[PDB]
């Protein structure tokens, strides 16, 4: 199943789901071929991925959120998922 | 005075006999030379484009479009008439030759002998290429012509170094430009210092130097590039670029070329074959990205001729852009001529039959290039 | 059964310093070559030529620089193609020519001055 | 398929707002259209 | 001028200089898709050349 093939992976495999960290050109190729081949792109991500593709439109978002384009691109990479519990050296 | 300037080649006049040999680790059959045509598209690194005799520059010089006269002296007996003939229907000027009706034309007397066991040679009489005296210059010709142009062969004998250092006294007195076209013949090999006492009088009295990758590194240090050549990373490179593994095509910095460098010095270019051409000015440096292709025409290569090509290429520019002292960017775009020519001359058997002229050479340079680096 | 298709010998430095030293009859044409060298090919067959000229009124021989450079260096060899014309007689001095130079010359340079 | 073809050199002028964002088979972004959409070339 | 050498066939611009407008700004390469960018530095083509022909030296002869 799709639970111990995982664990088996990790375990035995070294798998790890490191981030990737991707251009707006393989952004917007992931979540739009998602969708299917030439077809009106619906779901909001890939709207969002396809007005990426213009670096004037990400800065005016950027200036719309009132933050600089530095730790804009600092805020690429930043670690997903889960956090590991804090820890308690006693 | 007529257009294009004048240039003036001063040396001796030989049919092929490049001058620039070294061991090679890759030999071929030694008596099938149907072979030896593989060397000539994997040559040994000093000889990717070889040079030659300075009538072989001046030929190439004026099938470029450009104007040139040859000094030296020839003998009065058949092989002196054909060379003379072979000069005069390419339109080098003739004026400046000058005959010896009692001397065999490249023609050397020596006497064998066997000191400490070993079998020698020493000069008894000195071919005519190599007896021309002051007194048999041509003074017209060193006052018209605004480059004067020899190589390090002259430096081989007395009487031609004597001559030699008349004709440049004589040509800096009417204006004329010097031009060092190194060209170490097989003596001047044996080690470094002395080839640098040898030359370092004609070295100081050139404004113009071209060097090869190998004479230059010998000149400073051969085993130093060598090892630098050599280096790898133990974990990691320092950048992408470098994980590539790509020849090396090392530029070397003004800092080093100091110990050459004096203050009559114009311009100094380094040559990597075709590939790469290093030039060095009082006020800037750089490199000029060449190319070649011989296994385009496998069964006609040959790269005899290719540096008197780049040579002459280089003279034709420099007549006619003066601006090529001052300007980098304009040095850099009359500098892919001179690349160019040295492409097309490798596509041919013999130096003198493929010396390419200006409409081809210019065609190649805009065929190679991108319209923006013209 | 078969004919060799070069008369022309590839010789050291010792073989030739041994032929030099020994008695000669004939005149000794010593050629320094390289094959690396573009000129050297037309050379090679011109003294192929050459040999097949001078059946036994001549001697070709041939000596490769990348196997004896010192050895060439001694003998005064400042580029490739060189020739050396060495007379039978010990009295005279032999003959340095440099650079393609005709098969007539070389037959002129046998013919008066061997 | 027919491709049409720009007549003239100049500035392309249209609103984007009426044409649906899409991935053409060549993997290029694209403008969809469903109207009968009207393209000014200012030459 | 114009308007008369266009009537009689006689040597004259297609579009008239004095009725003519550029073509104002357009996508600066910070607006645009890739694709439709134009490339940092020029390529090689092969095709870089004009073609000559006998009408470009009869033209060229006739001009002078």
């Amino acid at each position: 199943t799709e639970d111990e093939a995982r664990r088996r992976n990790w375990i035995e495999r070294g798998w790890a789901p490191w981030e990737e960290i991707l251009t707006p050109e393989a952004d917007f190729a992931r979540k739009s071929l998602n969708e299917g081949e030439e077809v009106p792109l619906q779901s909001p991500e890939a709207i969002e991925a396809f007005k990426m593709l213009r670096p004037s439109y990400r800065k005016k978002k950027i200036k719309e959120m009132g933050i600089t384009e530095d730790e804009w691109y600092a805020k690429q990479f930043e670690i997903r998922g889960d956090k590991p519990p804090p820890l308690d050296t006693s | 005075y007529d257009d294009p300037p004048l240039v003036c080649c001063f040396g001796a006049v030989q049919k092929e006999f490049v001058p620039v040999v070294r061991v090679h680790d890759n030999p071929m059959h030694p008596d099938i030379y149907s072979q030896w045509k593989m060397l000539q598209w994997d040559p040994p690194e000093f000889g990717r484009a070889p040079g030659g005799p300075p009538s072989n520059v001046a030929i190439s010089h004026v099938r470029l479009g450009g104007r040139a006269a040859f000094m030296g002296k020839v003998g009065g007996d058949d092989y002196g008439e054909e060379l003379v003939l072979m000069m005069n229907k390419e339109r080098v000027q003739t004026r400046g030759v000058k005959f010896d009706e009692g001397a065999s034309t490249a023609c050397t007397r020596v006497k064998i002998k066997f000191e400490d066991g070993k079998m020698k040679a020493e000069t008894v009489k000195e071919p005519p290429e190599d007896s021309l005296l002051a007194s048999e210059l041509n003074l017209a010709v060193l006052k018209e012509a605004r480059i004067f142009h020899f190589n390090s062969e002259v430096l081989t004998s007395p009487t031609m170094e004597s001559t030699l250092f008349k004709a440049i006294q004589w040509s800096k007195k009417f204006g004329g430009l010097i031009f060092f076209d190194l060209n170490l013949p097989l003596p001047l090999w044996r080690s470094r210092n002395e080839t640098r006492k040898l030359i370092k009088k004609s070295w100081d009295e050139a404004n113009i130097i071209e060097v090869s990758q190998q004479e230059l590194e010998f000149l400073l240090d051969e085993e130093y590039y060598e090892r630098r050549r050599n280096y790898t990373p133990q974990y990691f490179a320092e950048d992408f670029e470098q994980t590539k593994n790509r020849r090396d095509y090392y530029h070397y910095t003004p800092e080093e070329i100091k110990p050459l460098w004096h203050d009559d010095l114009k311009l100094l270019v380094v040559t990597d074959g075709t590939l790469r051409l290093h030039y060095y000015t009082p006020k800037f440096d750089g490199v000029v990205v060449g190319t070649e292709d011989v296994l385009i025409t496998p069964f006609t290569c040959d790269r005899t001729g290719s540096g008197d090509a780049v040579v002459a290429g280089i003279m034709r520019k420099l007549t006619t852009c003066p601006e090529m002292f001052e300007d980098q960017d304009v040095l850099e775009r009359q500098l892919r001529f001179a690349v160019a020519a040295g492409i097309i001359s490798q596509w041919t058997i013999g130096a003198v039959r493929g010396f390419p002229t200006e409409s081809a050479t210019q065609n190649l340079k805009e065929q190679v290039y991108v319209p923006s680096m013209w | 059964f078969v004919r060799e298709d070069y008369l022309v010998r590839k010789l050291s430095a010792q073989e030739l310093q041994d032929l030099v030293k020994g008695e000669r009859k004939v005149p000794l044409i010593v050629d320094f070559y390289a094959t690396w060298c573009g000129p050297c090919i037309l050379m090679a067959q011109e003294l192929e030529m050459l040999a097949v000229e001078y059946e036994s009124n001549a001697m070709i021989v041939k000596v490769d620089t990348d196997d004896e450079y010192e050895f060439a260096r001694d003998m005064q060899v400042r580029g490739l193609p060189t020739l050396f014309f060495i007379s039978p007689d010990p009295s005279k001095d032999a003959i340095r020519t440099e650079g393609l130079i005709p098969l007539q010359m070389m037959r002129d340079i046998i013919d008066n001055d061997m | 398929a027919e491709h049409v073809r720009a007549p003239y050199n100049g500035k392309i002028k249209f609103n984007e707002d009426l044409v649906h964002p899409t991935r053409t088979r060549h993997g290029h972004p694209a403008f969809l259209c469903y109207i009968d959409l009207s393209v000014i070339i200012e030459s | 001028g114009f308007e008369l050498d266009k009537k009689l066939g006689r040597p004259h611009p297609f579009i008239d200089p004095t009725k003519k407008k550029q073509i104002e700004t357009t996508l600066t390469s910070d607006e645009s898709w890739w694709n439709w960018r134009k490339p940092e530095k020029e390529q090689w083509s092969r095709w870089q050349r004009r073609r000559p022909d006998v009408e470009t030296v009869f033209l060229k002869a006739m001009a002078e």
